[PDB]
């Protein structure tokens, strides 16, 4: 329990990712700063899909995140190969959490230092859970990882208000990563990500620059 | 009286700047503790006697053997634990009765002395092994560290080094077995000071006409009272 | 509020009448029954309120009412209950105040037999039906405090008993011989330099009061203090390279060379020179020099025994150069540790215009003084392994959502460590050496560029150094420097408004 | 080293007394209290390993009901192979063999050989096994072994008067006045094994009350 | 001077200055070895190796350090040589798994990149030491030509116009810019391989030393071979008469 | 006291580029006792001189069978002594089923030192603690190769490892031109006389504690056992 | 004992890794990459150390598909083996998938092997970092990059090695006054970056330059008088 809570060290030191579970919808929002200009904004993304109405950001390190992200793919297609389903997204989470904690079980090997956002819709409810570098997972109505997520969290307890619809959980969101985020967020500085009825999929540039106007 | 460490005495597969292995030393020096086994080879067969150390009258003596029959030609006698050698006896058992079922012979003591060795953490027993082949009667010593020889006589356990020392001042090359059944005896009530009776040692011959045998409750007792 | 009244009544109790002993020892003498729980109760009242501190004149009115009523039943116990560890701290204090007035030939090996039985050592090779009872025991710093106090007799009784205590114990002190009992016995070596030398400034230095100085005949000669290191020595070299550690060794090899220094730097320094140079068996080297930090005041001190000092001063200097790797960071700190305390001694000024025709240069001294002409070639030297220490330790900014911005704690040492051992280097350094010196800092510093995190705070504060030393020299090149290139680089452009300045 | 550890839970764990008659061989051990809300039913220490051979034990509780369950396979892992019932030297050889680190248990693994020969073992913790007469394992173990070193040669007249004026005799040593603190375990010569009601355990203490 | 740090015990850990000691330190025992150097030439691949004799007793031929790895390609090893046989047999079967597969005599830029980046393997693992041998590999062709690679402990692998591996190699690269040897032929040059030997050789401190020779080139139709009795006789008397 | 930080594993190199375990490998061979061999172009005979763990017993099989044409000589642990050589009886069948032909006694050497090396190099295992003296003959002629812990391996005109051999070796490279002329019985000779002087001079080589090991060109390898070795030490 | 392997620090690093970063440094070269409108240009530092080296066999640049251009900076062993990871899985790529792998898919192959240094104690990571080049069908020139972190970032132009620092700080300037480049006089970018910040710019034949263009995609290693006519023209 000592790399734990030192994964959790550079979960927490890693870029401010916002998600709140709106009404009829889900929102995933987070930080992608580049160092310079050098860096192709539109490369890498950080706000990722799983399935066709799954998707999961991450506060922490980049490279623990696609090791969790390939392995979250696959058991979105195992359990659709057998069931012949969309996986639901509270089973999604109890098979990724198990995979982080198998990495805090085997010797020899550091965990994750990653939390994780996931995101999701099934049967006309919208889910978002938490999973942590020890395995642990939670359900949240809304919540925030990365850097100043204490001073995230107490922000969204104010202005969380369980019937705002999924264009007010936008907002909401990018005022969470507003607070945190020390520059002037254009379209390409953060990455949002939307789960509805018609499925999950990450916002368009142009589709972002909509709601940075408020 | 003081200790007296060095700097490479824990580790195991670690070899001392003389060139020696202190980890597998200090484990056989280990093993001198359990009850002293003798074992006399002669031209008439090979004694085999051992101390029995039983704590309680309601214990059964039969039960603490630490004397055992490897075939019907081959006795074999033990000093550390009885379970400690319990491994042991069970491939020299097997052993005997692959080479039997392969060969149709009675495996030789060097042989069965040989491959119970070849299993060599080293073993925790020293063992003897008494028997009858081709080449007459023959006694083995087995070392823990795997290191086997031929013995005219050999002593084992904690007090060997004091007991072997008397088995050179007794030992001739034309020896009897009754002779060395009592020789040994005499040894024995040296190496613990008590008196003996059928409660503390066992004894077992292995002569060429006649199988491994174990002294019963009415030979051992024919056998003390005399010396 | 239990140690306050105990310090309280500790520093009343010099003061208290001389008619209010027997007055005490008529109060609690009726609980000395030694079997309730109502003898401690007496034996820790004696032990904190029996007035031993009184003037010559009135011994009669002092332990004289109780010592042989009270040393006659410490060595008739032969149990360890749990008033014998009170009367240990009572005897102490008694011997230290009445130092010349006790006769403890009679008790001696009674005593020495019971400090060696508390260290409670295994012998025997099954050694113990480990008796529980000795959970309370003697603290052996009271009985340092005990042994220290008997050494100044005509008869060389005690002495003898010291002899005969270590060289019981050699075989303990042993670094491959460590254990359990090594706590008490590494804290045995600590205290009793510590203790002898606090005793000879009682009775050399010490201005006269009320209280009573030893007498002439009690007093600690230059025959018992050698005898005292030299049945100390041979187990405090064998305390330098345990594995515990080496603080409480240097702590009594510095106290052992106040004292005797002719019998002491010559065994330390005959193990130094092979630890700087033997790229096997590193211990050595966080060991040895940190032994030579405690001799550091007797070594550069040529005294009329040992004169041979300084000139062992700039070769172990020069040979530490390599301890500044930054690959340890405990040989680092050992190292910067090693300069700074010897560079706080020695001025580093060349001595050449001196080694002309003059008659003031001894043996010894000419030779320290044509040493001098590396003290330019050490300080040069140190910045040259100070800047690979500083451009080999930049910060890799290797994850890329965040930026690492605190110095670590381990990193935050190196800073104030070569903040430490280069402004004393700097300081104690002639304006010749200085400014050839002040060149190699600029020329660092300037030509490139450092990230302002790790490096940033490194760098400058090497700079820093610079100009506390000589502020006219440094700042004429310095502050013209960065304020014509901070102008070129900020208002040139509107580089007023941005996000991220150029590094 | 290891094995010692296992030692020090069979000198605080319930005592358990055999003795072994002509006719019959007899169990018994110290039941302990257990708790005021506490169902006392999953408690038991006289466990059965096939119809011939049952033990007692002191130690881990844990560790028991491995070893236990390990020597039931081996009970009937033998008849598959043999077809004849385990002797009791069989089945205390594999408990001893099974005893990493030794399992912290100590057993008096008693009953019969298929010859209707009466037997009566200990699995010490180091790995040893060796035959009794009669013998004590607990809390209480070396007085209650004083006890009936006192007392073998002239009790197995009456399997009943053997196995009362020992058995509870000797648990009477140690243990309390009794009945609800006894749990008492008796087989035959191929019979079945039968524990004792406290129904008829509190029977036997008036006759050696008397 | 030391380091009480384990920055040092294993190849699988970087000095806080980007350093593995222990690949530098396995590049130690080569840098004490006797001295193997080769010189490659227009026509071919000449080897030349100051084997040290350690005792009289030792038959002229013990401690072969020139090896055979395939029927075109040589070895000329240096450092710890009971590492330099096993990756000799690296050598020999990855030269044989290559005809095995591909059906023709292994090129040397390929050869010593397998062999290479088996060296390297073992410079990643905590399981594992580094090589304690530097080696050469010199070949002759028709399609390829002459060339001459040498692979580190390390597992850096180059082609060199002249290599030295050994305690003198600084020493024995000075005399072998002398030469200028991308015009001399292949017989002219083991007259050269084995004077430089014989310079470099510090009799003073080393008592006594036999000379390998292999060339591999066009006078022998592209198969490394150890060179005569009689040319290296030769050339053991131009090197001592100079 | 002097605590090196290079010597735990077998894996560590030493910054002198040495490493340590294997050097404290190489000084189990000296902890064993003297043998001598040496070849004369007929015969290679291996000579041992033998220890007992007491009186009243037998001394040790110091020289062992390996194949008809092969036959080694212990110096160093036993328990890796029986390791190596039920390998060299293995490889010399094998190559006598698939060949029909016995192994060369070079190419045997090679594959010990190619085993030996691998303990030299892994995490965990340490390196075999015995140095063989190998006599053989082969169609090249016969073969004196001697191995070592650190696993190179070197034909040797005449060698002898073990406790005091630095006396023997003296005693070799004096008379090794003499060697290769030799008879049987005058080979033999010469490797007594090498093993004498590893004795004090207060010890004698008996025929109970001297183990002599022959093959040659028309005769099988054959050791000569306590009352074998009688026709050898009496011309002496 | 979190310094000798891959497991975090109590504030979250992993020392390792960043030491891996310092092993790049240790080869004391420095590669530059940067991307055209419809080219890709890589240039080197090639240093010859020894007069009697081969100098055909001193390179960085190498290919890894007929259309993917590769530059390793750091550990020359760790480089060459971290290319036959890409030699292999480029060409694994081709036969599971029947299509030439990208250059955004083979630098998270490469990045994904090597997170699993960063991960298992059993081994370090490689100290040395890959930056490929190559045109995609749909997406014009790429100019990626990976770490031994395992980042896989997409890039403009970058640097990597001793002077990696201020080379970006060049690249940064001319990447923000215009669109960074046009075409094939992009290599003139690169050229002059590397020789600002080591400031010799000696001779012609101590470089090493390769491009892919959107009218030739095939990576191609210009030669000797082929990059002399860039630097008579600089």
């Amino acid at each position: 329990l000592v790399q734990i809570e030192y994964a959790l060290a550079a979960v927490a030191g890693g870029a401010p990712s916002v998600g709140i579970k709106a009404a009829n919808g889900v929102v995933l929002a987070t930080e992608k700063k580049q160092k310079s200009i050098l860096y192709d904004e539109r490369s890498v993304h950080k706000v990722e899909p799983i399935t066709k109405h799954i998707g999961l950001v991450y506060s922490g390190m980049g490279p623990d995140y696609r090791v969790l992200v390939h392995r979250a793919r696959k058991l979105a297609q195992q359990y659709y190969l057998v069931y012949q389903e969309p996986i639901p997204t509270a089973q999604l989470v109890q098979r990724v959490a198990s995979v982080m904690q198998e990495y805090t079980q085997s010797g020899g090997v550091r965990p994750f230092g990653v939390s994780l956002l996931i995101c999701g819709w099934n049967e006309g409810r919208p889910y978002l859970f938490q999973s942590d570098p020890s395995g642990a997972y939670f359900a949240w109505k809304a919540t925030a990882m990365g850097k100043n997520y204490v001073n995230g969290k107490t922000f969204l307890e104010k202005r969380y208000n369980e019937d705002l619809e999924l264009e007010d959980a936008i907002h909401t969101a990018i005022l969470t990563l507003k607070e945190s985020f020390e520059g002037q967020m254009t379209e390409d500085n953060i990455e949002v990500g939307i789960c509805n009825e018609a499925g999950f999929r990450r916002l368009t540039p142009t589709e972002v620059k909509d709601y940075l106007a408020a | 009286m003081f200790l007296t460490r060095s700097e490479y005495d824990r580790g195991v597969n670690t070899f001392s700047p003389e060139g020696r292995l202190f980890q597998v030393e200090y484990a056989i020096e280990a093993i001198k503790l359990g009850s002293t086994a003798i074992g006399i080879q002669t031209s008439e067969g090979v004694c085999l006697a051992v101390e029995k150390r039983i704590t309680s009258p309601l214990m059964e003596p039969s039960s603490i053997e630490k004397i055992v029959e490897i075939d019907a030609h081959i006795g074999c006698a033990m000093s550390g634990l009885i379970a400690d050698a319990k491994t042991l006896i069970d491939k020299a058992r097997v052993e005997t009765q692959n080479h039997w079922f392969t060969y149709n012979e009675t495996m030789t003591v060097e042989s069965v002395t040989q491959a119970v060795s070849n299993l060599a953490r080293p073993f925790g027993v020293a063992l003897l092994f008494g028997g009858v082949d081709e080449k007459g009667p023959q006694l083995f010593h087995m070392d823990p560290s795997g290191t086997f020889v031929q013995c005219d006589a050999r002593a084992i356990g904690s007090a060997s080094e004091g007991a072997q020392s008397s088995l050179q001042e007794v030992y001739h090359k034309s020896m009897t077995l009754k002779e060395a059944i009592k020789s040994s005896l005499i040894i024995l009530k040296q190496v613990m000071e008590e008196k003996l009776n059928a409660t503390n040692i066992e004894l077992a011959t292995v002569q060429p006409g006649q199988n491994f045998h174990m002294f019963t409750k009415e030979e051992l007792e024919e056998v003390i009272k005399d010396i | 509020v239990e140690n306050i009244l105990k310090t309280l009544v500790k520093s009343c109790r010099p003061y208290f009448p001389a008619d209010a002993t027997a007055e005490m020892l008529e109060e609690w003498r009726p609980l000395m029954c030694p079997f309730d729980v109502t003898m401690q109760k007496a034996i820790t009242y004696f032990e904190i309120f029996l007035p031993t501190s009184l003037p010559p004149e009135l011994h009669h009115k002092g332990f004289k009412l109780w010592f042989d009523e009270l040393i006659g039943l410490w060595v008739s116990v032969q149990n360890l209950p749990q008033w014998e560890g009170q009367l240990v701290n009572l005897f102490a204090r008694l011997a230290t105040d009445n130092i010349g007035y006790i006769d403890w030939d009679p008790y001696v090996p009674k005593i020495f037999t019971r400090i060696l039985r508390s260290l409670n050592l295994p012998v025997g090779s099954s050694q113990v039906l480990v008796p529980r009872f000795l959970t309370n025991a003697y603290d052996i710093g009271h009985a340092v405090i005990w042994i220290t106090a008997m050494m100044g007799g005509p008869s060389k009784l005690v002495q003898k008993h010291l002899a005969g205590l270590f060289n019981s114990i050699t075989s303990f002190y042993h670094p491959s011989n460590n254990g359990r009992w090594l706590n008490k016995l590494m804290k045995l070596l600590q205290r009793l330099p510590n203790s002898v030398v606090r005793r000879l400034h009682r009775e050399r230095y010490k201005k006269p009061s009320w209280l009573t100085p030893v007498p002439d005949s009690h007093k600690l000669t230059d025959q018992d203090v050698t005898d005292f290191v030299q049945c100390i020595i041979q187990p405090v070299l064998l305390a330098m390279f345990s594995k515990t550690g080496s603080l409480e060794a240097a702590q009594a090899l510095q106290n052992l060379a106040l004292m005797r220094p002719e019998l002491v730097i010559p065994p330390v320094l005959e193990r130094t020179y092979p630890a700087l140079e033997t790229l096997t068996e590193p211990h050595q080297l966080t060991a040895t020099l940190s032994c030579v930090i405690g001799v550091a005041r007797s070594l550069v001190s040529g005294g009329r025994w040992f004169p041979e000092g300084p000139t062992h001063m700039l070769p172990l200097l020069m040979r530490a150069l390599p301890g500044v790797d930054p690959n340890d960071f405990s040989k680092c700190m050992i190292t910067f540790q090693f300069i700074a305390t010897f560079s706080t001694l020695v001025p580093l000024v060349d001595c050449s215009s001196v080694l002309q025709e003059r008659n003031d240069l001894t043996e010894v001294e000419r030779e320290l003084c044509s040493a001098t002409a590396e003290f330019e070639d050490f300080v040069l030297q140190f910045m040259d392994r100070c800047f690979g220490l500083i451009e080999s330790s930049t910060l890799e900014q290797t994850r890329e959502e965040t930026e690492t911005e605190k110095m670590t704690h381990l990193e935050s040492l190196v800073e104030l460590g070569l903040s430490s051992t280069f402004s004393t280097i700097l300081t104690q350094c002639s304006k010749e050496i200085f400014m050839v010196a002040l060149q190699k800092v600029f020329n660092f510093s300037t030509s490139h560029i450092f990230e302002t995190r790790v490096a940033g705070r490194m760098v400058a504060d090497m700079c820093r150094a610079a100009v506390k030393c000589c502020p006219e020299e440094s700042l004429k090149l310095f502050v013209p420097h960065c304020c014509s290139v901070i102008t070129q680089l900020t208002m040139n452009d509107d580089v007023l408004n941005d996000e991220e300045l150029d590094k | 080293f290891q094995v010692e550890y296992a030692q020090e839970a069979v000198k605080k764990g319930s005592t358990a007394v055999g003795v072994r008659g002509r006719d019959i061989v007899v169990l018994g051990v110290e039941k302990k209290s257990v708790a005021k809300l506490q169902d006392e039913r999953t408690v038991r220490k006289i466990c059965a390993l096939d119809d011939n051979v049952c033990m007692a034990f002191a130690g881990l509780t844990a560790d028991a009901r491995i070893v236990i369950n390990r020597a039931r396979v081996e009970c009937q892992s033998h008849r598959l192979t043999v077809e004849d019932p385990v002797t009791v030297e069989y089945i205390t050889r594999y408990i001893a063999s099974l005893k990493r680190r030794p399992f912290g248990i100590s057993a008096l693994i008693v009953g019969f050989d298929f010859d209707g020969t009466p037997r009566l073992y200990q699995t010490d913790p180091s790995g040893t096994y060796h035959a009794w007469k009669a013998n004590a394992i607990g809390r209480g173990a070396k007085s209650v072994r004083e006890f009936l070193e006192k007392n073998y040669t002239d009790e197995a007249i009456e399997t009943d008067d053997l196995t009362i004026k020992l058995v509870i005799k000797a648990l009477l040593e140690v243990v309390q006045s009794g009945g609800k603190n006894i749990e008492l375990a008796v087989m035959r010569r191929d019979q079945s094994l039968k524990i004792l009601n406290p129904e008829e355990i509190e029977k036997y203490v008036a006759e050696i009350e008397k | 001077s030391s380091i009480g740090t384990g920055y040092d015990l294993s190849a699988s850990t970087f000095s806080p200055d980007g350093r593995v000691f222990q690949v530098e330190y396995a590049m130690k025992a080569v840098e004490n070895s006797s001295t193997a150097i080769g010189i490659r030439c227009k026509d071919g691949v000449v080897f030349g190796v100051e084997k040290l004799v350690l005792s009289k007793l030792y038959e002229e031929g013990s401690n072969k350090r020139l090896f055979n790895v395939d029927r075109h390609v040589g070895m000329a090893v240096a450092g710890l040589l009971a590492d330099a046989r096993s990756l000799a047999d690296i050598a020999r079967e990855e030269a044989s798994n290559f005809r095995s597969n591909f059906g023709y005599n292994i090129p040397l830029k390929h050869l010593a990149d397998r062999v290479a980046m088996y060296v390297h393997a073992y410079t990643l693992y905590s399981a594992v030491r580094p090589f304690g041998c530097s080696f050469m590999l010199g070949s002759y062709s028709v399609n390829d030509g002459a060339q001459l690679y040498m692979i580190d402990p390390s597992g850096v692998s180059y082609g060199y116009w002249g290599c030295a591996i050994g305690k003198a190699r600084q020493a024995a690269k000075t005399e072998i810019e002398k030469l200028q040897m991308k015009e001399m032929t292949c017989r002219d040059i083991v007259k050269e391989v084995a004077k430089i030997i014989y310079i470099v050789h510090d009799e003073v401190k080393d008592k006594a030393f036999e000379l390998e020779l292999s060339w591999v080139g066009e006078l022998t139709n592209g198969r490394h071979e150890i060179v005569p009795k009689d040319i290296r006789e030769e050339a053991e008397k131009y090197a001592k008469e100079s | 006291m002097f605590r090196n930080q290079y010597d735990n594993d077998v894996t560590v190199w030493s910054p002198q580029g040495r490493i340590h375990q294997i050097e404290y490998a190489m000084e189990a061979v000296k902890q064993g006792s003297a043998t001598v061999g040496l070849k004369s172009k007929t015969h290679a005979v291996l000579v041992a001189l033998k220890r007992a763990q007491s009186e009243l017993a037998a001394h040790q099989k110091k020289i062992l069978h390996v194949d008809n044409h092969i036959g080694i000589s212990i110096a160093g642990l036993t328990a890796d002594a029986r390791l190596l050589c039920n390998f060299m009886r293995q490889e010399c069948l094998d190559s006598r089923f698939v060949f029909d032909r016995p192994l060369p006694v070079s190419r045997l050497v090679s594959l010990i030192g190619s085993k030996t090396q691998i303990p030299t190099q892994r995490y965990g295992r340490r390196p075999y603690g015995v140095g063989l003296l190998i006599a053989g003959y082969d169609d090249m002629g016969p073969h004196i190769f001697q191995t070592c812990p650190s696993a190179n391996y070197f034909d040797c005109r005449a060698m002898s490892i073990g406790a005091r051999s630095q006396s023997a070796r003296t005693y070799l490279e004096r008379h090794m031109s003499e060697f290769m002329e030799c008879n049987l019985n005058e080979l033999v000779k010469h490797g007594l006389r090498a093993l004498r002087e590893t004795l004090p001079a207060e010890q004698d080589l008996t025929t109970k504690n001297v183990s002599i090991g022959i093959v040659g060109k028309d005769l099988e390898f054959t050791i000569y056992d306590d009352d074998d070795v009688s026709p050898f030490l009496e011309g002496l | 004992f979190d310094r000798h392997i891959t497991i975090f620090s109590p504030e979250g690093r992993l020392y390792q890794v960043e030491y891996a970063f310092k092993a790049i440094n240790q080869g004391g070269l420095t590669s530059v990459a940067v991307r055209g409108k419809d080219c890709a240009v890589i240039v080197t530092q090639k240093k010859v150390p020894d007069k009697l080296l081969d100098s055909s066999t001193v390179t960085h640049l190498f290919k890894i598909t007929e259309n993917i251009g590769c530059v390793m900076t750091g550990m020359t062993a760790d480089s060459r083996s971290q290319v036959q990871r890409a030699r292999y899985e480029a060409a694994n790529w081709k036969y599971k998938y029947g299509y030439e792998i990208p250059v955004d898919m083979l630098c998270k192959r490469i990045a994904d092997i090597s997170q699993v240094y960063t991960q298992n104690a059993e081994m370090r990571p490689l100290g040395c970092c890959m930056i490929l080049i190559g045109i995609d069908e749909e997406q014009g020139p790429q100019v990626y990059k990976c770490d031994p972190a395992g980042y896989y970032c997409g890039f403009k132009a970058t640097a990597a090695g001793v002077k990696q620092t201020e080379s970006t700080s060049f690249l940064e300037k001319k990447v923000k006054k215009k669109f960074d480049w046009t075409f094939e006089q992009t290599v003139e970018t690169a050229i002059t970056c590397l020789s600002t910040v080591l400031s010799i710019d000696f001779k012609p034949s101590e470089i090493e330059v390769g491009v892919v263009t959107v009218e030739n995609p095939k990576f191609r290693i210009l030669t000797e008088a082929e990059i002399d006519a860039h630097l008579v023209a600089l």
